[PDB]
C-alpha cells in the first residue's frame, strides 16, 4: 500500500509500506527519501503523536493515509 | 507497586535514582512556578508551563503528588521524570511540543475539542469530538492540508467548538500570524532561531506579558512564533 507525508516545505512525498511495518520504518523512509535522520522526525496522524514502538495497523492507519512531517525543535 | 502507585513503567528503576541534579533554581511569578534559565531548561519551563495553564491532573495519584511537588517547589523530582521519559540527557536542548505529546496519556483529560474536516469547496465535510490533553492541530483558524477527498481536493482540519481546556500542538513550523487568527488560547509558547539553538518562551495572553525564565518581559502575539497553545473557551 501507499501513503502520503507532507513533508517541511509544503510538498507531499509518497511512500510504498505496509501495515505490519512499524513506525521507524516510516522515518527510516523519510530519511532515505529526504536526508532527515529519525532523531529529528516526528509523525502525526489524526491529531495524535505516532509511537516508534507501534506499527501503522496499530493507527489504524489505512490505504492512501497522509502523515505530517514536522522537525523536532532544539530548545 | 510502584508501576501501579506512580502510573508508569520502570517506575522501580526511577524512583531509585538520583534527582538533586535536576533542582534548578525556581520562583513564583504571577502565580505560575518557572524555572530560572540554565542548562538550556527552557523547553522544561515551557512545558510545565503550559501544565499551569491548562490546570491539568496527572491521572496516578503519584504522579499527581510530583507535580504538586514542583509547583510548590520541589521541581528537582518532576523535571528529572521529564528527562528520564523523554529521554533527554542534562544540559541538552529538547522539543516541548515533543515532551507534551509524551505527557499526553498520563494527563486526565479536561477538556474538548470539535475538528472539522472539508475542502476547498465544501465537497466532503466530517466532524468528530477530540478528549484528549494534547492534540495535534492548527493553531490557526486556517488549518492544514490533510490529503485528498474522493474528488481529488485536498481536505482542511481545523478547530470550530472548543470545550475545557487542551493543548493543541501545531502541527508544523513555529508560525507567525496575527493575533486574531490564532484560536482563543490562554498561553502561547513561541520558539525564536538565535541563528544551531532556540529559546522557549510562553506568552500570557491574560496579562499580555511574557514568561521568560523566571522574569516576565514584554511581547507581542503578532510577532511571536507559536508551536502550542493553551485553548480554552
Ligand atoms: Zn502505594
Ligand atoms: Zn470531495
Ligand atoms: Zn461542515
Amino acid at each position: 500500500m501507499q501513503i502520503f507525508v507532507k513533508t517541511l516545505t509544503g510538498k507531499t512525498i509518497t511512500l510504498e509500506v505496509e501495515p505490519s511495518d512499524t513506525i521507524e520504518n516510516v522515518k527510516a523512509k523519510i530519511q532515505d527519501k529526504e536526508g532527515i535522520p529519525p532523531d529529528q522526525q516526528r509523525l502525526i496522524f489524526a491529531g495524535k503523536q505516532l509511537e516508534d514502538g507501534r506499527t501503522l495497523s496499530d493507527y489504524n492507519i489505512q490505504k492512501e493515509s497522509t502523515l505530517h512531517l514536522v522537525l523536532r525543535l532544539r530548545g | 507497586h510502584m508501576d501501579s502507585h506512580y502510573g508508569f513503567d520502570k517506575a522501580g528503576e526511577f524512583h531509585m535514582l538520583d534527582h538533586t541534579g535536576f533542582a534548578f533554581p525556581s520562583e513564583v511569578v504571577n502565580g505560575r512556578r518557572v524555572l530560572k534559565t540554565t542548562d538550556n531548561n527552557c523547553w522544561v519551563n515551557v512545558t510545565c508551563l503550559q501544565l499551569q495553564f491548562a490546570r491539568f491532573r496527572f491521572k496516578s495519584a503519584g504522579l499527581q503528588a510530583m507535580w504538586e511537588s514542583y509547583c510548590t517547589g520541589d521541581v528537582a523530582m518532576f523535571v528529572h521524570w521529564l528527562y528520564w521519559l523523554t529521554g533527554v540527557d542534562k544540559g541538552q536542548p529538547s522539543d516541548s511540543e515533543n515532551a507534551l505529546n509524551m505527557l499526553s496519556k498520563y494527563i486526565v483529560p479536561a477538556g474538548s475539542v470539535t475538528i472539522e474536516r472539508v475542502t476547498h469547496d465544501g465537497c466532503c465535510c466530517s466532524k468528530r469530538v477530540v478528549t484528549a490533553p494534547v492534540v495535534n492541530a492548527s493553531v490557526l483558524k486556517l488549518g492544514v492540508e490533510d490529503g485528498l477527498c474522493p474528488h481529488g481536493l485536498n481536505y482542511i482540519d481545523k478547530v470550530v467548538v472548543v470545550k475545557g481546556t487542551t493543548i493543541v500542538v501545531n502541527v508544523g513550523k513555529p508560525v507567525v500570524a496575527p493575533s486574531h487568527l490564532f484560536l482563543k488560547g490562554v498561553s502561547y509558547t513561541t520558539f525564536l532561531d538565535n541563528g544551531v539553538a532556540g529559546h522557549y518562551t510562553v506568552f500570557d495572553h491574560d496579562t499580555g506579558m511574557v514568561h521568560d525564565g523566571d522574569v516576565f518581559v514584554p511581547g507581542d502575539l503578532n510577532v511571536s512564533p507559536v508551536t502550542n497553545v493553551v485553548v480554552s473557551e
